């Protein structure tokens, strides 16, 4: 029910946090 | 409303009317709650994916319409249901990878992003495997090496946003992987394709987002050769 899920993933990619 | 979009998307529309309704749809999906998005559901997704496939498969408003779909896709997938429902599709991952045309760099940027985010998903799986297979699938369709569209986007002439985009997808394909020998194998197939010559150039560039993806690429490259 919460949006901006993609929006969280795009930001972790962009900064580098995702990796990991 | 959710239902009229679908009806309109199944009505045989073309060109600007298609563009305009896709634009409308895009805002709708962006502004509306997750219940409206389920209302639009897999039936809605399937009709977007249907037009996408027709546009992919044919050749004035084509690029724009493909792009606007890719934009509609981002919105649909900006919640759990939409992510699940895309990943339940037979062909949607593939139609994204096919949206990575270096000739249309801003849709490639948008498509590469959504593929990169799938790759780092906590659930499903190795979605990186799923994306690679789709790239494999696309490579023999277009009769190119599978990582070539990505190396074409790192070429010197292209926008920094694209460069960032490609390197970011390289990183999303590799990082999540548990196997060292897979990781180095990918890294190595990319270097065979001319990645080493481009890193020299990329490493000159002034950009913080670019500096970030290069740091990730380099540091994981070091640690893998160290492990091996």
């Amino acid at each position: 029910d919460e949006t901006g899920v993609m929006d969280s993933l795009l930001e972790a990619l962009q900064s580098g946090a995702a990796f990991r | 409303s959710a239902m009229m979009y679908i009806q309109e998307l199944r009505s045989g529309l073309r060109d600007m009317h298609l563009l305009s309704c896709l634009e409308s749809l895009r805002v709708s999906l962006n502004n509306n709650p997750v219940s409206w998005v389920q209302t639009f559901g897999a039936e809605g997704l399937a009709s977007l994916l249907d037009i996408l496939k027709r546009l992919h498969d044919e050749k004035n408003y084509d690029s724009r319409n493909q792009h606007e779909i890719i934009r509609c896709l981002k919105a649909f997938m900006n919640n759990k249901f939409g992510i699940k429902t895309m990943l339940e599709t037979e062909e949607g991952i593939l139609l994204l990878v096919r949206a990575m045309d270096p000739a249309v760099p801003n849709m490639m940027i948008d498509a590469a992003k959504l593929l990169s985010a799938l790759c780092i998903l906590p659930q499903p799986e190795d979605m990186n495997e799923r994306v690679l297979e789709a790239m494999t699938e696309r490579a023999e369709m277009d009769e190119v090496e599978r990582f070539q569209p990505l190396l074409d986007g790192l070429k010197s002439g292209t926008s920094i946003a694209l460069k960032v985009g490609c390197l970011q997808l390289i990183n999303a394909l590799i990082t999540p992987a548990e196997e060292l020998d897979f990781r180095v194998h990918i890294r190595s197939e990319l270097m065979r394709l001319g990645l080493h010559q481009v890193l020299q150039e990329l490493r000159e560039i002034e950009n913080e987002d670019m500096k970030v993806q290069l740091c990730v690429f380099d540091e994981q490259g070091d640690e893998d050769f160290f492990d091996l």
